RNA sequence: AUUGAAAAAAAUAAUAUAUAUUAUAUAUAUUAAUUAUAAAUUGAAAUAUGUUUAAUUGAAUAUAUUUUAGUAAUAGAUAAAAAUAUGUACAGUAAAAUUGUAAGGAAAACAAUAAUAACUUUCUC
RNA sequence: GAAAGAAUUAAAUUAAUAUAAUGGUAUAACUGUGCGAUAAUUGUAACACAAACGAGUGAAACAAGUACGUAAGUAUGGCA
RNA sequence: GCCCGGGAGUCCGGGCACCA
């Protein structure tokens, strides 16, 4: 209920995706891992599109 | 956006921040690096001299005192035991005031009480 | 007014170049513009030379057994500007006898504190972590720096970090040492010795390691400033094992190259000592044995490591050595 | 992770390694705090601190001779006791707490030229506990605190929570600032000359408030803070003001030898018997 | 020189009388405009105040004068006198060689002399402790106003023998 | 009804570039109720002031 | 030679015997280990050297020695051909440098093992380029060859006589060298020039320069350009820089600056920069 | 480099430029930046250009151009209030109880509460 | 004789551990901080413990790449 | 998981797959 799967696939389009969990407002993942294909380490990014659970951008330049 | 009291609190917080507030830190030349550290060195020592000199009078002073206690305990025992008697209740003048930087308009009180 | 004489008191107390010493007296930061936006404090001269004149009368107050003597100089003489000027910016390393003389005190006490702070660390970590000293030699107390090189090979300029990979190519001919010596010792009539020493080389019949000798040189003169050892110095009487390359077999590991420096036991002039340099077994060798036949006190060491590569064959072949040995890749 | 498990493997050789001097990762660090190079310097004797001064000269001496006992040896207080080995039981037992209490207690040593009372530390706690609803309140307390002292507090956070009153924890209420030296004397002077007189009713600090092992502490309401000079020259700017507890820590074995530390700095024990 | 910035938007208001005064005694920085060489730098100006160096402040009603650190000098005469060196720790010394007040058992020793010394003029004393020093020497701290002689430590050197001198020399401080 | 300053993204303060707290303050001359001067380092910006109450005409700091 | 697990689980690293032990330098702890060989005691005394296994064989079987030999980590294969090919580019140069040492030799006549010689000079340069005293440089360069030489005879089984002759003709070499040629400030070879020579040569562009400091023409301009051009052959690189920036002052003493006055603009005596640059 | 002030160079490190080597070295030069980041009509400052007055100076005031003011914490390798739960690197100790202190107590916050034998450096008889 | 440093000894312990209970833990696994979001990666896993089988548990080593670390090394999610 | 009814978000009620 909480908990939803998603798929990662290889940012080198080699093919080669990887499954992890998440919770259901989880910020987009990503995460770099290696990919046996090309041999060496990519990014990997969500496949599938999903409602991320919106938090503000903090503000770095003093506003207002 | 904000209230006025908002406003002052932010203020007043900025006051003690550090944000805009602070200078570029001093940098030095070698050789000005070098005599400044050599002052330091020689405050340092100063300091050092002007503690031992204090540190080794009050040990005189000590030493002294012991003496006194030494000669008055043969001599007579009333007066020493007088003498010992513990000052757990002393407390300074109060009219003994700390030194100022610069002196009152009376300097000095004759009449009392 | 003791540091302004130069009657007794050697040259090098003094900066030696004038510009810089007018600056201090009464300046480096070299760009024009650059000088210009610079904005010195406020109140540094007059305060400055009272700090002078406090430091120089506590110089003259201290100025009057060697070594309490020794240690009384450089009492009187570490507070002069002129010597903290000289020592902070100027090389350590290679050192140029009148702008820091290593055989006035003051310098030398310097450089100790110097190696104290950093480089003596660094080598005491890289021998503990290597497991260089209880493997090799029960422990040292550091006492004096020993810094290698290899210059022949190659041709190339490098002080050797302590625990570092050298190519074979690099440690293919002899290196260089710098032993660079501090508390007060005996310059004519003390000798010295090093050895460079691998215990890692693969024994087949125990199944354990045993330790070569791979670099010996013995009776060698210091001085506190001259403390290069080049094939000028020592001469082919002073070496008992004559340079050996790091060949280390496929597979064997990293071969530790552990180079420890020993001064000799003191009795009138310099006291030499044989050493039976044919009975002297350097295929396997027993550093701590040695040691207590010959009575030796190791000061210093420095120590680097050696792996296979394409590149040792060709070594061994210059050497004229065997083919060597390949190991199996798994540690079975 | 595989290991955890914590194990130092012992070293051959007495050199002492300070590990951040072989890393280059901070090099700013590697300098003292009070060498100019540093960016985390800052000159500590600007001018002279006319109390440590007075304290000097004429006090200190003065401490030394009223305290002397003829030959008082050290009175060494309750300690953890020790375990009578009449059974086998007592073998490899943890020690028996102190007599009297849970803690361990310090030794009492005579009062020589060594070791004379002294003024140590001087911290001032502003726990405005209105702040519990408006957390401005706090930063207002932390300026005014700043503004009496010339040093930066630091913000004092409810560390406990508890219904009754409406306190929870991690929230900012107060401040807190630690004096030493020059400016702690500076503080001491300006409390004595200025603040404490010039507080209508004031009778002076109570005899009873001895820490005990030569520690001493009072209040100021929030009225009293009114008539600190950095404050008293705008009151425009100040509406409202806290009041604060002051802390006063010395070298003095015992209480009633802080007191009369604190006396010869003009502050009046009269508040009560001891 | 690293002094911050002193925050004049705190203190003073941005529309009052007070503020403006104070605006008129400042001079401000020199800014910096594109198209001209600055040969000290660039003026690194941020809150109104060029950061590369130091910043200043210019500033019954009146101004307040200090009294003169000087009324001995003036005097130079007064060797009696308690005005005298007013940043200096003071001894009183009497005359017959001339030493320190000696006065000579039922009393205890310190109330007993200070009993002794009141009466010589009618001045207010306070004795730091009944712990005695030296050969029985008491202390005691004047409050209120053969000779009556009042001297520094190095003034009583000049004064008095030195064996004398060094026996009490560790007593009289600076 | 906690009325707080909802606080931005601080700033980092990488080690070794910490500077210490140097508030601007003047050497201020404080005139007590009698004629005695005495200087103190304040951070308010005032040269001169004078006191009606002070430890030196009350009675509990002097008996005369 | 024992590991900890994610449990705590004690295992053996090494083949062995296990021991239950409390070690000294850990007082309320009880050890388990594993000691190399049953004899000896397992808290094994501190400062003797730690008995390890090694505990590979050796692969006798030439072809199974042949495929080990040519096995290697995948980075360095990657990075191998590359790195021949730098090697290769390295060589190259090295041999160009040869020739322009050759054709500088042959330009000044001096007899020569010619390329020994050129070997030797290009050693030199290197040394040079490298932090290197430049006597204790050619002295280096001079033993690294006569070490080769060594390891030569060594290989060959050579008549020691001939090994000492070949010594001799290389010390002769290098002397010949050494009084003939010296490299200069730009690593570049030319005729050589002693200590107190080239300090002579230094006061005289010394005493040149102080003459013309005033540089009022274009002509003038290209004149002390000229003086210029032969500082190398007796100079300090540093040296050489410093008289440059002295003496080649971009601008000499239409913009505008700020003064401690009040702006300024300055239009300047046009002829600073056109003779200039 | 030109402006100020009144022959050169000899560390570490950083940056710029070059080259040496199947060695992340060396040579030459210079020591920058160290809490900043878009968007403000009335806040403040500076400079340039005018007019007036006691060739210039100061002062007043006008126009132009810019610079500041968006005010926001910790300033310490932070250490038992909250917020980051996985890696590594470096560091440090908790809790209770007791004695105290404006409101403040059974229960808010802060402070204090074990031994210096030996050793090193510094200052001193 | 003093100051500072390095400490050392004692007490360590029920505080804290994402979460029950137990065992552990200051040499800290507990806490703070820098960098880092990388070992909460990819092929072979011997050999043990455990075990009827199905399963489970620890895990050396080989190879590929990554992170932090001056280095030694450490990391195949979480003190168990 | 997907589709509705009461730009985004929340909160509720319908269906439509999944149902080995
Ligand atoms: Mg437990
Ligand atoms: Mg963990
Ligand atoms: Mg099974």
């Amino acid at each position: 209920s909480k908990n939803s799967v998603i798929k990662l696939l290889s940012t080198a389009a080699s093919g080669y995706s990887r499954y992890i969990s998440i919770k259901k407002g989880a910020p987009l993942v990503t995460q770099v891992r290696y990919d046996p294909v090309v041999k060496r380490h990519v990014l990997f990014k969500e496949a599938k599109k999903r409602k991320v659970a919106e938090r503000k951008p903090l503000d770095f330049l003093r506003t207002a | 956006s904000l209230s006025p009291l908002a406003q002052r609190v932010v203020t007043q917080l900025s006051v003690m921040s550090a944000s805009r507030k602070q200078p570029k830190l001093l940098k030095l030349a070698r050789e000005d690096l070098i005599k400044h550290q050599t002052i330091e060195k020689c405050w340092s020592i100063y300091q050092q001299q002007q503690r031992e000199r204090r540190n080794l009078q009050l040990e005189l002073q000590y030493k002294s005192i012991e003496r006194s206690m030494n000669l008055l305990q043969e001599l007579s025992p009333r007066l020493f035991e007088a003498a010992n008697a513990s000052e757990k209740g002393k407390r300074f003048p109060m009219e003994m005031k700390v030194p100022t930087d610069f002196p009152p308009n009376t300097l000095w009180h004759y009449n009392f009480r | 007014h003791i540091w302004s004489d130069f009657t007794t008191r050697p040259s090098s107390l003094s900066i030696q170049s004038s510009k810089v010493k007018n600056y201090l007296f009464q300046p480096s930061i070299s760009r024009r513009s650059n000088r210009i936006k610079y904005s010195p404090p406020e109140h540094i001269d007059e305060i400055f030379r009272m700090s002078y004149d406090f430091l120089e009368q506590r110089s003259s107050k201290f100025y009057e057994n060697p070594l309490k003597k020794d240690a009384l100089l450089i009492k009187a003489e570490i507070n002069n500007p002129e010597v903290q000027y000289n020592f902070q910016f100027n090389n350590k390393l290679n050192n140029v006898k009148d702008i820091i003389d290593y055989d006035v005190p003051v310098y030398r006490h310097l450089g100790k504190q110097h190696w104290e702070s950093y480089g003596q660390m660094l080598l005491m970590q890289r021998l503990e972590t290597l497991a260089a000293i209880p493997d090799t030699l029960p422990t040292l107390v550091p006492r004096a720096e020993v810094n290698i090189k290899f210059p022949f090979s190659t041709g190339v300029n490098k002080w050797i970090e302590p625990g570092e990979f050298l190519s074979s190519n690099v440690t293919s001919m002899r290196p260089i040492f710098k032993i660079q010596e501090y508390e007060l010792v005996n310059v004519e009539k003390q000798l010295y010795t090093v050895l460079i020493v691998n215990p890692d080389v693969p024994d087949l019949s125990n199944d354990s390691f045993k330790t070569a000798l791979c670099y010996g040189l013995v009776n060698i003169n210091l001085t506190y400033n001259d403390n290069l050892i080049d094939p000028r110095k020592f001469h082919s009487s002073n070496i008992i094992a004559d340079y050996l390359p790091p060949v280390p077999e496929k597979n064997a590991g990293k071969q530790r190259f552990v180079v420890w420096v020993f001064r000799q036991p003191l009795i009138q002039g310099p006291n030499m000592l044989e050493i039976d340099r044919k009975e002297l077994s350097r295929d396997d060798f027993d550093i701590r044995q040695f040691t207590k036949k010959y009575n030796l006190t190791a000061i210093g060491a420095h120590i680097w490591r050696s792996e296979w590569d394409a590149k040792v064959a060709a070594v061994r072949e210059k050497y004229g050595l065997p083919p060597g040995r390949v190991f199996s890749r798994v540690r079975r | 992770p595989k290991s955890a498990c914590s194990l130092v493997k012992p070293v051959h050789h007495l050199v002492k390694i300070d590990k951040s001097k072989l890393s280059p990762r901070f090099p700013e660090l590697k300098y003292d705090k009070s060498d100019i190079r540093s960016p985390g310097f800052k000159p500590k004797d600007t001018h002279a601190d006319r109390l440590n001064d007075h304290y000097l000269n004429t006090l200190q001496s003065d401490l030394l001779l009223i305290n002397y006992s003829h030959n008082a040896a050290v009175v060494k207080g309750l300690k953890q006791r020790a375990w009578s080995g009449d059974s086998p039981y007592h073998l490899n037992r943890p020690p028996k707490n102190p007599r009297g209490s849970k803690a361990q207690l310090p030794d009492i040593h005579p009062i020589k030229w060594s070791n004379i009372p002294g003024l140590e530390s001087v911290v001032i706690n502003c726990f405005v506990r209105e702040a519990r609803e408006n957390q401005l309140l706090a930063i207002t307390a932390a300026l005014q605190l700043q503004q009496i002292t010339g040093c930066k507090p630091h913000p004092i956070f409810s560390k406990n929570d508890v219904p009754t009153w409406k306190l929870r924890k991690g929230h900012q209420m107060g401040a807190k600032v630690e004096l030493k030296g020059k400016e702690m004397s500076q503080f001491l002077s300006t409390l004595t000359e200025i603040v404490l007189p010039r507080i209508r009713e004031y009778k002076g600090i109570s005899n009873q408030s001895g820490n005990r092992f030569g520690g001493i502490s009072f209040g100021l309401t929030a009225e009293d803070i009114k008539f600190f000079p950095e404050i008293d020259a705008n009151q425009d700017s100040w509406p409202k003001t806290f009041g604060m507890h002051i802390n006063i820590n010395t070298s003095a074995q015992l209480d009633y030898q802080a007191r009369t530390l604190l006396s010869g700095f003009q502050f009046p024990f009269f508040g009560e018997e001891k | 020189r690293l002094m911050w910035t002193f925050p004049a938007y705190f203190y003073f208001k941005k529309g009052t009388v007070a503020e403006h005064k104070f605006l008129s005694l400042q001079k401000g920085p020199i800014s910096k405009k594109n198209g001209i060489w600055f040969p000290r730098g660039i003026p690194d100006i941020k809150h109104g105040r060029e950061r590369s160096t130091k910043q200043e402040v210019k500033l019954v009603n009146r101004p307040v004068i200090p009294n003169d650190r000087i009324t001995e000098a003036d005097r130079s005469n007064d060797m009696k006198s308690l005005e005298r060196q007013l940043s200096r720790t003071l001894y009183l010394l009497v005359k017959d060689t001339w030493k320190f007040p000696n006065f000579d058992e039922s009393k205890p020793l310190h109330v007993h002399a200070e009993n002794e010394l009141k009466l010589l003029s009618g001045i207010y004393t306070w004795s730091v402790s009944a712990t005695p020093i030296g050969v029985f020497i008491v202390k005691s701290h004047i409050l209120a106003g053969e000779d009556f002689a009042w001297l520094t430590k190095g003034e009583i050197s000049e004064y008095v023998p030195k064996d004398y001198f060094n026996k009490t020399e560790f007593l009289l401080a600076d | 009804t906690r009325i707080t300053l909802p606080r931005r993204p601080a700033k980092k303060i990488q080690l070794g570039k910490s500077r210490p707290a140097i508030y601007h303050q003047f050497n201020v001359k404080m005139e007590l109720s009698d004629g005695s001067v005495v200087i103190r380092r304040s951070q308010y910006p005032k040269g001169e002031i004078r006191l009606i109450q002070d430890q030196r005409n009350n009675p509990l700091w002097n008996p005369s | 030679n024992v590991g900890i697990g994610k449990d705590h689980s004690i295992f053996a690293l090494e083949p062995g015997v296990v021991r239950y032990y409390l070690d000294p330098f850990h007082p309320k702890r009880k050890f388990i280990g594993v000691a190399l060989r049953r004899d000896l005691k397992l808290p094994s005394p501190h400062f003797e050297p730690t008995v390890r296994r090694f505990g590979r064989f050796e692969l006798t079987n030439k072809r199974a020695a042949y495929k080990e030999e040519n096995s290697i980590s995948r980075k360095d294969y990657l990075a191998k051909p590359n790195i021949l090919k730098q090697l290769e580019v390295r060589e190259s140069k090295r041999k160009e440098l040869q020739d322009k040492l050759s054709k500088v030799l042959r330009d000044e006549l001096k007899l020569d093992d010619i390329e020994l010689a050129t070997s030797y000079l290009i050693r030199v340069r290197a040394s040079l380029k490298n932090g290197y005293p430049i006597e204790d440089a050619r002295f280096n360069s001079r033993y690294y060859l006569k070490e080769e030489e060594r390891l030569k005879a060594r290989r060959e089984s050579w008549t020691n006589e001939k090994l000492s002759e070949s010594l001799s003709k290389i010390d002769e070499c290098s002397d010949l060298l050494n009084s003939s040629t010296s490299f200069n400030n730009k690593l570049e070879l030319h005729q050589y020039i002693s200590e107190q020579e080239k300090q002579a040569l230094k006061a005289k562009l010394l005493e040149d320069l102080e003459k013309s400091q005033h540089l009022e023409t274009k002509k003038d301009k290209n004149y002390i350009k000229a003086l210029f051009k032969d500082a190398c052959n007796f100079l300090t690189l540093s040296e050489e820089v410093h008289l440059r920036r002295k003496y080649l002052k971009s601008v000499f003493p239409v913009s505008r600056r700020f003064d401690y006055t009040k702006v300024e603009v300055i239009a300047r005596s046009r002829r600073a920069f056109l003779s200039k640059l």
